[PDB]
């Protein structure tokens, strides 16, 4: 099995060293938000 | 700060550990100065013909 793998191992394990990098660093966290799903300009949702 | 492997990470280091890399760092600083008197002490000497 291991001579094989799944992708599922594939992304477990890439991710684990990208998650394991940042852990190591001064994370500069930047929250993106998107106003309306109708790619309208102006036209904001509250909920 | 060295590398596990890949990329950098800072390993921690306890007081024993701190203490024994003081004593080799001042160990190797003296072996240098000495190494480097004894240069200078060569040149000195081997400077005529």
């Amino acid at each position: 099995k291991g001579m094989f793998r799944t992708v599922g191992q594939l992304y477990k394990e890439q991710l684990a060293k990208l998650m394991a990098t940042l852990r190591n660093t001064n994370p500069n966290f930047v929250r993106c938000i998107i106003p309306n799903h109708e790619k309208k300009a102006g036209k904001l949702d509250p909920h | 700060r060295i590398k596990v492997g890949r990329d950098y990470v800072q390993k921690a280091q306890t007081k024993e550990q701190a203490d024994f890399a003081i004593e080799a760092l001042a160990k190797a600083t003296y072996e240098r100065m000495f190494r480097w008197l004894v240069l200078r002490i060569n040149k000195a000497l081997d400077k005529t013909k």
